[PDB]
């Protein structure tokens, strides 16, 4: 019953982060374990700004 | 057997609860299509709360969203478990409240509000027992600040002896969104006063700091900060939904965090907060749960409750606890500081433990302070209310939709009267 | 459905509408001929089957401009009844463009704004693109200007003028004419955007290192301000910023209701590469006087109350802290009496790049909209040319004989007084 | 259950204290991931002293890792075994002291003595019952001389009763690594006197004497150095993290060793050093290391204990082993020569067996001594204080950060004072 | 973060910068377009998708030597409003270069300093290079280094100038312009490191045996020490010096910031296999008159502060070893009441060699920049050769009319003067 939807659909809005892709706040509030591909990241880094040093 | 009708208005308020109704269906374990998939028994037994069950087993929140412009509903429309909500239920607007306080209010208010009303009336006669009426909505704003006060005054005639929980976000201090933010701001507290029962105080300010020294985030958007006030949401009424061995409904707060009518103005806190890089490093055990409860870091309004004494305070744990832990380190927090809490009350501290913790995590809590701190935050909208009402500036709008000086100078008076006791009541 | 309607008057007005349709068409993917291969009801007209109809008029006296859009790329594009033009000119006179040929063809102007009017579902404001050194922009802008307020009362009329810069102008009579401009302007249009040659001049000088600009270069970017100023509408971010909500956040005052213009991310092709463009870049360039659109100086002034319109990748953290950095400056200075001067606004769709243009796709820019004291510098001198000419009667003969007579230069004169007497009241600490 | 705070300063602190989290990790058998992999059952019956227990089996240091420069925590992080510890530990800040003294103590450290004293507080209360705090800092620089010391004096005031441990490098008296050493060690120092209660003084240059002639290592790096001061580290609790014979916990060396308040400057050495090449010649017998033990060449201070007399002495043997062994050439070492002993304490050695001994040794001892000839390291500083401060060169950096040049003659005066008490000792 | 802008005035400074930036775009591997095929954040901003821009304007009033970089091989490594020119250069006149041409430009140097300054999150100094035998170098140099100080207080500004020869100079008025700079570089840099000619065209003769060097050949091992004193910042060391610890070691006083240099390893390609490079022996050489890179004579005054900066494959303990051996000479003189002298820092990255450079590849180096009372030779050669042609006023008419007065010549002598004092009055036994 909807009618067409308005305002466009802007892809890719808000961009997913560098420094890992983070779109969502699910593993802060879900409390999931960290990969073992992504866990060097937060060992060299201690801010989601990347690779600073 | 217990019911809360969910009420939302503005951009502010429909963002929030496309994060809110996404937070509380995931608990749940329901499906944006509505389909119920979980593997829990103890979710199905207390879903009434906030869903009606439908034919086929979809599940439809008790939403009513609420606003004067299509924008909004549209990102529902579209946004991830927006499909969820009744399509009767979106009741809609076309001309906008344009950021005024007084076009959502009262000229172009009264087209809408005997159209909501009508849809709200559905909703609470199919329910049988009534807890309270929960809005969520913004002060700054007009579209749900305006058209929402004037509501949440007319359900409290229909409905006097039901609860009222608002979460309105906050005008922040250190920057600002819009140009008539104190205008919409004071002319609505003086309004929350006389109707709502308890209010939540939110701002952004907060909500971006605590998403940087305890998150460690440098790009917050805004669902990542709906997430966190969403939270604290489900933290309130996680009682309801959920067992527990010490049970506090929304009406044991309301006698608890309230000491006078007019002292209802809260802070919220969400406990298990921690950066993913810091993520495994922590213990999650009772005394490093309060540790965050407790820290002016941690709380989601403008006021550093460092300043003013807590007149009463709330703690909603969720987990497998122990009960002397619950009890021992809030009793701590009476002993260390006492400076900060207030003489003439003795055990400030309201808590209670539901044994059904959210998804994933193995124990939370949220936090509600009653603090006099709060008035830190009020003076400062009024002081931006006088410095802008003595030259009357941005005035001839708000006169133009039937407004006169005489409940602006109402509403300053009322705004002054309120903070006046708070800072009686902490010497 | 939200829409907003377009009146082009004026020599000025067509050639930016050119410009500003031509933005228009590549955002929505819209064809020349007028054919896409949901969003377009702010300013497209759906008819048929796969045409877009632009929601706009070209109102002028002089057939030779509107001729040439009738004739070039875009002939399929506009309604031919909207293309509406005139015997012979106005020819820089407030009197003919008000008076005499003025009335003999805004009847036919309200009879396709009521068409545009009547074709649309939800109306939210009105454009107008006007120049008032001429009198077709400047006479028959005040009088359909004037009619519009009597036929579509309390609605937003979003006002797009451009002014006399100091140093440049190419009229003569430009004196005259602005200052017979303002006393419709004034109580009629509510929402007034200067614009100025020589300050775009400026800007495409150093910004877009282009040592010979010309007047397509000028408007395509005034293209890239107004639709800055409207893709809230057309496109979903952040924080949305309605016109009304653009009405009620700027115009503290009834007639204190001018505002400046600042598109900050001017750059090369080749100058593109070599800046990172960040939204605290971007924003302190906008704050920049050099990025100003109207040669005035914002720091003799106080800032009032401003807006910043935010496109493409911004997060809306740092633009909270960006606002926190310019306020601590103190060379940006506000009035006393308004703590919160800002008003923000992020959309998500990063800004099209016209081919063959001179602008570079840049991922993030903002557009400044600002109600300052420092516009009273742009009155007060058009205040002082106007007092000079009028003093032995100059060009008076020509502005008499169509009509007028000697008592509206005193009128218009003792309106524009009161806005400097305003400027200055408004403005003072107290 | 008696548990330690370590705190690590500057460039100096937080490369030694990093050597010192391997030589303690791997005798308590924590891999560079940060689980257990030990197969002894000792070594987890005490690592609440040095450990915090973290989720999944993991532990974590209680070390608060503290400078002013970003280069040495990412330096600190990224080598071996330096992913155990908490990044919210990792408190630092932008600008850097440059060796100045007054930049860390009162300029630059002020915006960052908050957030040290908001982290070292959360590992004090979180933890049961505090032995004492324990820091590892430079002399020389500014970095861990300044802000390192104000964060002593602050400790000090907020626990009182706690023991305080302090191992600090000193200027050499033949090289300078740096120009204003003489600066940094006399203002240093003179805080050091009424804050902290023990101070292992270390010289870096009786460590290359150590390292060339006795170990016999021709290259002798950092790496080194770190290597030999993070063994006596861990000779000083060794009775503490496992049992012993006969008990020695910190405090027990406190008495006593410090025969008056001001007397509390020791120095170090570990005895069992034989060269790589000369392994199987010596016999790990318990006289083969009271030889090398109070031996001039092992001690790792610059100064010499043949020019002084020895107030109070102290050796902690590691191993299984006999206990008269532990007593006779203890009586023997005062007997064979008392001319450099002191006459009016008699038996001035103290002496303590832990039956664990460290890894790869089955014989070990860390002696601590308190010799009346550690005057000499502080006077060949006293001696090009005076000479700098006369010209007041090099001294309008320091008055330039609100120091005035009157605390500069007050920490003379005190230089010249704790070498007036040591020097009527030996008489 | 750290991070460092590097401001070149002066042809002279150009060519030292065309030096520089081609040694450090090959030190973290930067390509000559731009783009890496961590560390780069001191000198190089991280742009966009993978690029890199120079944290360095080039600006020199003369559109000759400017223009030979926008058209070089770095044609796309730097922004191109960075290099900034002018009309006409200051012609070896300091009172062109800081009074009637200087004004037009240092407001344009100062506006993409605060756009440098913003985009650093941290920024330690700033590298100002400059030549006082030119107009440019010394009066433009002097303009903007007074501005830097108010505009950024307390913020450690590194002078890195050149001084005539006492035998070759390549002008008359260099006398001149070199007591006049001397009264503004004494006051405002805070830390000052001297280089001259004919210093480092005896470098080139013995060390590298090369028999008729050019500017390219001195510049190049300029550039060599320009990269070891801010190899701490970029690469890890056992012992790092900042550029705030290379102030606070080595200045004794505020009005004695004057400093020499020199390198260590300079050895040719053909030499390079028979010497033995130890820390011991590059130690001795570096401390040699030959091995300084200002033509004065140590032995005649007395070193005050050392500060020694190693790279490469060299381990803590014999750089104690080395520094005791240079102590225990004799012909090598240390102040009396300064006896800890030496600031040691090792970075672990061995020095780059350029291809087509003179030097040869080296495992370990040597750059000691130290203080001393032997440069106030320097000062009185200097004033010496001004005084003579101050004596009955040569050359004063060009600088008299272009805005400078008489008076304040004398005012720069007694400030060149004071000087003399200072040194002889800091070396005096106590
Ligand atoms: N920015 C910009 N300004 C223009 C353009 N065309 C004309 N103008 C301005 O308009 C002024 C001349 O007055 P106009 O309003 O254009 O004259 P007109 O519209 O032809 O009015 P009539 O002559 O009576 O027909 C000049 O001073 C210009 O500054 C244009 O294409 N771009
Ligand atoms: N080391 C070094 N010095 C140079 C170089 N080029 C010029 N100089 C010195 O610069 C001095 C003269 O100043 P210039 O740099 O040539 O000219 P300027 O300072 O820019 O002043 P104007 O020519 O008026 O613009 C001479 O005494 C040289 O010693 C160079 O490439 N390397
Ligand atoms: N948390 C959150 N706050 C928002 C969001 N959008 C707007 N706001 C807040 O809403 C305030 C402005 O009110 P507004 O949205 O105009 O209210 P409305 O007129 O009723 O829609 C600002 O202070 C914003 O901080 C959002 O998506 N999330
Ligand atoms: N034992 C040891 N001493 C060091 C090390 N690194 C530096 N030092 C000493 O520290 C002194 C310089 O102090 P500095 O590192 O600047 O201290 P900071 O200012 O706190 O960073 C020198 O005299 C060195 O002897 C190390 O890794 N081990
Ligand atoms: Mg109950
Ligand atoms: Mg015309
Ligand atoms: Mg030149």
């Amino acid at each position: 019953d909807w009618g067409p939807r308005t305002k466009r659909s802007v892809p890719d809005m808000p961009k997913p982060n560098a420094f890992d892709g983070r779109t969502d706040l699910y593993a802060h509030m879900q409390y999931r374990p960290l990969s073992n591909g992504e866990q060097g990241k937060y060992a060299k880094a201690f801010d989601d700004r990347g690779t600073r040093g | 057997m217990r019911e809360i009708v969910h009420i939302q208005g503005g951009q502010c308020g429909n963002q929030i609860g496309a994060k809110f109704w996404e937070v509380v269906s995931d608990e749940h374990g329901i499906d944006p299509t509505g389909t119920y998939h979980g593997d829990s028994d103890l979710q199905l037994e207390r879903i009434n709360v906030y869903f009606n069950e439908a034919t086929g087993g979809r599940y439809v929140p008790r939403a009513i969203l609420m606003d004067l412009e299509p924008g909004t509903m549209d990102s529902v429309r579209s946004g991830p478990y927006g499909q969820i909500f009744r399509p009767d239920n979106f009741v809609f607007g076309q001309t906008g409240a344009g950021n005024n306080w007084a076009k959502g209010h009262y000229t172009e208010g009264a087209e809408l509000i005997d159209s909501v009303l009508d849809v709200v009336r559905k909703e609470a006669e199919s329910c049988d027992c009534l807890q309270g009426f929960q809005v969520c909505h913004s002060l700054g704003g007009g579209t749900g600040s305006g058209m929402g006060t004037l509501l949440i005054s007319k359900i409290r005639e229909e409905y006097p002896d039901r609860m009222m929980l608002t979460f309105s976000v906050v005008p922040s201090p250190k920057v600002s969104d819009t140009v008539v933010e104190p205008y919409n701001a004071t002319l609505s507290v003086h309004q929350l006063v006389e109707n709502a029962d308890e209010c939540m105080v939110l701002d952004n300010e907060a909500l971006y700091d605590i998403c940087f020294r305890t998150l460690k985030l440098t790009t917050p958007t805004f669902g990542d900060l709906n997430h966190l006030i969403s939270a604290v949401m489900s933290g309130i009424t996680c009682c309801l939904r959920f067992p527990g061995q010490l049970n506090a409904d929304l009406r044991k707060l309301a006698v608890n965090l309230i000491p006078f009518p007019r002292l209802h103005f809260f802070m919220v806190g969400f406990t298990p907060l921690t950066s993913r890089g810091s993520q495994q490093y922590r213990a999650l055990t009772v005394p490093e749960l309060t540790q965050q409860m407790w820290d002016a870091k941690n709380m989601m309004c403008a006021a550093d409750p460092r300043h003013g004494r807590y007149l009463t305070a709330s703690a909603l744990f969720r987990g497998r606890m122990s009960t002397k832990e619950v009890d021992e380190q809030m009793l701590n927090v009476q002993n260390k500081n006492s400076s900060y809490f207030v003489e003439w009350i003795p055990n400030n501290v309201k808590s209670s433990v539901c044994d059904i913790p959210p998804k994933g995590l193995k124990m939370s809590a949220t936090f509600i302070g009653n603090s006099t701190a709060i008035q830190e935050m009020f003076k400062r909208v009024s002081e931006q209310f006088t410095a802008m009402f003595r030259r009357k500036a941005f005035l001839h709008w708000y006169t133009g939709e039937g407004m006169d000086e005489m409940e602006f100078t109402e509403a300053e008076s009322n705004m002054n009267d309120l903070v006046s006791e708070y800072q009686q009541y902490q010497d | 459905m939200r829409e907003v309607i377009s009146i082009h008057i004026g020599q000025a007005g067509i050639q930016v509408g050119n410009a500003c349709w031509e933005l228009y068409c590549l955002e929505h993917g819209i064809q020349p001929d007028g054919q896409m291969p949901d969003a377009f009801n702010t300013f497209f007209s759906e008819t048929g089957a796969g045409k877009h109809v632009p929601r706009c008029i070209f109102l002028d006296l002089e057939p030779t401009v509107v001729d040439e859009v009738r004739t070039g790329t875009y002939r399929q594009l506009f309604h031919p009844e909207q293309l509406i033009s005139g015997k012979e000119d106005a020819a820089n006179n407030f009197a003919r463009g008000h008076y005499t040929i003025g009335k003999e063809i805004v009847d036919l102007a309200l009879d396709r704004i009521r068409k545009l009017a009547d074709n649309c579902t939800g109306l939210q404001g009105f454009l107008v693109f006007n120049a008032v050194g001429g009198g077709t922009g400047s006479g028959l802008g005040s009088l359909l200007l004037e009619r519009l307020s009597v036929d579509y009362g309390k609605k937003s009329k979003l006002g797009f003028t451009v002014y006399p810069s100091p140093q440049v102008s190419t009229a003569v009579v430009e004196p005259y004419n602005s200052v017979l401009s303002t006393h419709s302007l004034l109580e009629h249009t509510d929402v007034a955007v200067m614009l100025d040659n020589e300050a775009i001049y400026d800007i495409c000088r150093r910004s877009l290192d282009i040592e010979r600009p010309t007047y397509t270069n000028l408007n395509r970017l005034i293209a890239q301000v107004i639709s800055s100023l409207t893709a809230s509408l057309r496109f979903d971010g952040a924080l949305n910023v309605d016109i009304t909500e653009f009405q009620t956040n700027l115009v503290p005052y009834p007639r204190i209701h001018f505002m400046l213009s600042s598109y900050a991310p001017i750059i090369s092709a080749e100058k593109a590469y070599h800046e990172q463009l960040s939204v605290a870049e971007i924003t302190n360039a906008a704050f920049e006087p050099a990025s100003m659109m109207v040669k005035c100086d914002p720091r003799h002034g106080k800032y009032m109350a401003c807006c910043l319109m935010y496109r493409g990748d911004v997060v809306p953290k740092d633009v909270n802290a960006s606002v926190a950095t310019i306020k601590t400056k103190r060379t940006i200075q506000f009035v006393d009496w308004c703590p919160t001067g800002f008003k923000c606004g992020i959309n998500y769709q990063p800004p099209t790049v016209v081919p063959g243009g001179d602008l570079a796709k840049v991922q993030r820019a903002v557009c400044m909209i600002s109600n300052s004291t420092a516009i009273g510098e742009i009155f007060s001198r058009l205040d002082h040319k106007f007092d000079l000419m009028y003093a032995k009667r100059a060009f008076v003969h020509w502005y008499v004989g169509e009509g007028m007579e000697e008592g509206e230069f005193s009128e218009a004169r003792e309106d524009l007084a009161a806005l400097e007497k305003d400027f200055e009241e408004v403005g003072a600490e107290s």
